[PDB]
């Protein structure tokens, strides 16, 4: 079952994300 | 400011608050940023801190993310982080695509992996996931 490395992407892409904003 | 919208943000938060004490501070900050593969100074995350701590003392509450995410208006975040997996935009998510996202984020991978990953996902045999796919997978 690979639905936790999709979690674990999406998880990662979001933290990503709010970094970017935070650099904003 | 939906009562959906609020529990998506919250979920984003968490993903920061290392310790569920519902504070941001600089030390989980750079945490995430480092995790991310970024090394930020000290005063880089105090910066960053402070452009958004509407009340000064140190630390982000929930209000304050919740202020700074609502200022942009962007989609919803599943919208969002499908657009991060398509990158050609034509409403699929390809083994190459989902490739370049492993590899961006420090996820290892093999071809089997992303076949088998893609295959959990890929609901019409397609051979690769589309939006509806991919919400149901997240
Ligand atoms: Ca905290
Ligand atoms: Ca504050
Ligand atoms: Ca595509
Ligand atoms: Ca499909």
């Amino acid at each position: 079952s690979k639905k936790a490395v999709w979690h674990k992407l999406l998880s990662k892409q979001r933290k990503r994300a709010v970094v970017a904003c935070f650099r904003m | 400011l939906t009562e959906e919208q609020i529990a998506e943000f919250k979920e984003a938060f968490s993903l920061f608050d290392k310790d569920g004490d519902g504070t941001i501070t600089t030390k989980e900050l750079g945490t995430v940023m480092r995790s991310l593969g970024q090394n930020p100074t000290e005063a880089e995350l105090q910066d960053m801190i402070n452009e958004v701590d509407a009340d000064g003392n140190g630390t982000i509450d929930f209000p304050e993310f919740l202020t700074m995410m609502a200022r942009k208006m962007s989609e919803e975040e599943i919208r969002e982080a499908f657009r991060v997996f398509d990158k050609d935009g034509n409403g699929y998510i390809s083994a190459a695509e989902l490739r370049h996202v492993m590899t961006n984020l420090g996820e290892k991978l093999t071809d089997e992996e992303v076949d088998e990953m893609i295959r959990e996902a890929d609901i019409d045999g397609d051979g690769q996931v589309n939006y509806e796919e991919f919400v149901q997978m997240m």
